[PDB]
């Protein structure tokens, strides 16, 4: 049951969310890394200052604050017992975003398997936020925050918070929590990898233009113009440049990690994308299959059906910069 | 008030011992188990007389306040006048007749905030701190000398609905004082069957009806964390609607299944309607 | 959780193995049907006579039977105590094939959920075979019988016996057995369907010639002539006729049973088979996707990439003959 070293995994999330030294922490397992990110990450926000959103408050007070609501005032007859119904703007850190952080920290502490230092430091931080109210978190709360009025920095940790909550399982005890075995399932690993490249290519490949492209079948049907029964076909990524276009399909498989038979089932999808796609520029058409491997990286090229296609792998577990170097070396060959 | 009560003798007898001591009981349970009915009849039992006058009933809601409950200043034609509440007035009758037992019925107590409502008085209504010794002047009292003291005669009944998913945590201030009691649906009980057999219901339809609902009630209790045990359906639907002497049969039942039970399942099972169809079929099929 | 009526499933196995009234039995569930087949099936063999294979026996007896083995005779000095070591041929029903039947019947009786009549009748039959020795069955035993010296009839019930043993699970009690939920998994259902058609087409479509065809990629690679990394591509079926060829890919899906989005992922495989395949005769090229549906049957045609392709479904649960009629109606349209 061999898997990727965990420290490298965190980098892939960075590109996945589109936005530090990990050598310092001695805990190989993921939650030690991610918990340290949040626990240290919170400190950066607090130094500059946490988000303060004016929440209006309509309450019954012994005096005038802001705007009096005449209707509620007389109806409750609060004038006689020296009270008014007035609307005013308390400035708090009680926003939905900040509550998530504090509620999240409870889960992080409650996790049964964790570094002692990480749990200790956060509990002070949990104590350091008295005004904010704890919450019982659901994805719908994170869903509400897609507006992103908050800064770019806030969205980073919240994206992490989204990862932790979904990847948290109750363990031995009713109260405490246990971390998900993220590594073992390919599907979430796969969706990460596809998302990892798509946002990554925008960053580094400034030379080329990169977009996900929807394609429509060349078919015509007497029955239906819809062709609803036909499969929806949406590229993982297309990375177009003036001299050559290139479509890529990448996935994480466990069998391919083994150095025997080879899993290239996704290739069946790839060719069909090439065929229905017709280039107006007509510069060239190229294809790529890239998969994760652990030990070493091997690159091949093919001339299959009049198309120039490459199958390649990357030596995950090597080093993050050389891996970053490795992709730029890779794409340059085929992007030509 | 005890001729045909579907609930077992144990709880209703246990309550009588519990209430005589603690004086602050919460009766939990699904809606449609006669939470008002059992307590209303029990109210007569503790008194021993089937008399309504001593008994009073109020339904709490989020905006129910100290003004309605106890004392408020509603206006007369020209100027403001202090107006007695329900509980405030309620005690004045009990003070005259300490030998007698006066009983206060509070439906859906969890919904409202007890503190804003009771305020000062929440200390007094606890069984120990009762009588003239614990008397306190009220908030709106112009003169300190006038006081309100809860006599020992008072017995307080609170009804709470378990069914709501929106409920997360019971109020702390509620929990410290009241003695919670769990009311089962009691779909399989002697007196409920004995009531049903007295009406023109054959044993097979009774055995069919009692058994099949038990399977459904068992399902909801089985998934403990997903849904509370108290979510399980009660029996009050089968009581009412037969006043005219109507014979209970499967033809009659299917209306209640569709009319009364179906929305109840619909809210409880909000994820997959096919799962509802699995359970609706067994009721008739 | 809707599935196919069980009685129809048995017919699909018939074509799967390549070789009766099922209305008589009142038990809808599968093992009632299959157990009744074996329990009645055994009776047909016994009437004609069970297989008797001469098994040589070398034993120490008080006399001469067949050929004396001189070596073992003198070495054990059996001459002096009136005994000989001789090789002779007892004629028994103790063959591996027949032992499987008797051992299988124990499992059938031991199955916890079963019709009373089926269990009762077999126990007599279990009693009726005294000489044969019980066995603890494994697939390796069935593997040894691939030689098939036995008649065509014997292989039928044994094929059933292969199905039952694999699809038997211990249930409530240590001793008793419980039947597998065959219907729910698509994969075994799928491999049945692919096998169901392949042997079925040989029977009915005598007009056309039907073979499974292996295909080789059009690619060339500088790295390796092997192209081991490339996917192995083997047709489900090809049904070639002089006027037109046709390749089919068929699979059993649960989502498609629902009348919404459509699962046509296998189509990606189908087109690629058409491309690498080049016809020497050059009569035509056609494609078919056929899936199982429950309620009703719908047929569509397409002109996709210069190829004439059909997507169609069959109303399983209808009736076995009309279904048999339905396929012949289906293929004739596209086979043209
Ligand atoms: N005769 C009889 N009536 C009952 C019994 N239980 C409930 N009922 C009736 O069911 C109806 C509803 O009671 P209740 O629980 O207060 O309604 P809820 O507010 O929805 O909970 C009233 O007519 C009750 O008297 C019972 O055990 N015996």
């Amino acid at each position: 049951q061999p898997v990727i070293p965990v420290r490298n995994i965190y980098y892939m999330l960075t590109y996945a969310w589109g936005y530090a030294n990990l050598e310092a922490i001695p805990g190989n397992n993921l939650l030690d890394i991610l918990g340290y990110v949040l626990n240290k990450g919170v400190l950066q926000l607090s130094r500059r200052g946490l988000e303060l959103d004016y929440n209006p408050n309509t309450e019954i007070i012994p005096g005038i604050k802001g705007r009096i609501e005449f209707a509620k005032t007389i109806r409750g007859f609060h004038l006689n017992h020296g009270k008014t119904v007035s609307t005013f703007d308390m400035l708090n850190e009680d926003t939905l975003a900040n509550r998530i952080i504090k509620s999240t920290l409870a889960i992080l502490i409650k996790h049964e398997k964790l570094n002692s230092t990480i749990r200790d430091e956060a509990r002070s931080l949990y104590r350091k936020l008295p005004g904010i109210s704890t919450l019982h978190l659901t994805p719908q709360h994170f869903s509400y925050l897609n507006g992103g009025k908050n800064t770019r920095y806030y969205k980073f940790v919240i994206s992490v918070c989204k990862f932790i909550v979904n990847n948290s399982i109750p363990g031995q005890n009713k109260g405490h929590y246990r971390f998900y075995d993220f590594e073992r399932n390919e599907k979430e690993m796969s969706l990460l990898y596809q998302k990892f490249l798509y946002e990554f290519c925008r960053r580094e490949l400034t030379s080329a233009n990169t977009t996900r492209s929807y394609l429509k079948w060349d078919a015509s049907s007497i029955s239906d113009q819809s062709l609803n029964l036909l499969p929806r076909m949406e590229t993982d990524i297309t990375i177009r440049s003036s001299e050559k276009i290139l479509i890529v399909d990448a996935k994480y498989y466990k069998s391919i990690f083994s150095r025997e038979k080879f899993h290239s089932q996704n290739l069946y999808q790839l060719m069909n994308y090439l065929w229905s796609l017709k280039p107006e520029n007509g510069e060239n058409i190229g294809g790529l299959l890239i998969y994760p491997h652990v030990d070493t990286a091997v690159k091949h090229r093919y001339k299959i059906n009049g198309f120039d296609i490459g199958l390649c792998t990357v030596n995950l577990g090597q080093e993050w910069p050389c891996i970053h170097q490795e992709l730029l070396d890779i794409f340059d060959e085929y992007l030509k | 008030a005890l001729n045909d009560l579907f609930i077992p003798e144990t709880t209703i007898e246990t309550i009588l011992k519990r209430l005589t001591i603690k004086k602050n009981i919460i009766l939990q349970g699904p809606p449609g188990v006669g939470k008002t009915f059992v307590a209303r009849r029990l109210a007569y039992l503790l008194t021993g007389e089937k008399a309504p006058q001593r008994v009073n009933m109020v339904q709490f809601h989020q905006s129910y306040s100290y003004e309605d409950f106890i004392q408020g200043y509603r206006p007369n034609g020209v100027g403001f006048r202090r107006k007695d509440g329900i509980f405030y007035n309620f005690c004045q009758q009990a003070k005259e007749q300490p030998e007698k037992k006066y009983i206060f019925i509070i439906d859906e107590i969890n919904r409202a905030n007890l503190s804003k409502v009771f305020g000062e008085v929440m200390m007094l209504m606890e069984h120990d701190k009762r009588g003239e010794n614990w008397s306190v002047p009220l908030t709106y009292s112009e003169n300190d000398e006038e006081r309100f003291y809860v006599p020992e005669n008072v017995y307080i009944i609170g009804l709470m609905n378990t069914a709501d998913r929106s409920l997360a945590v019971v109020d702390y201030a509620l929990r410290r004082r009241f003695s919670f009691i769990d009311i089962e649906p009691g779909f399989d009980t002697p007196q409920f069957r004995n009531f049903l057999l007295n009406k023109k219901a054959e044993p097979s339809f009774v055995e069919s009806l009692c058994q099949k609902m038990n399977e459904l009630n068992q399902e909801i209790s089985k998934e403990a964390t997903i849904l509370g045990k108290g979510f399980r359906i009660g029996h009050s639907y089968f009581c009412c609607g037969l006043e005219d002497g109507t014979s209970p049969d499967t033809q009659w039942l299917n209306e209640i299944v569709m009319t009364d039970i179906a929305p109840l399942l619909e809210e409880y099972f909000f994820d997959d309607p096919y799962k509802q169809q699995k359970w609706t079929n067994k009721l008739l099929g």
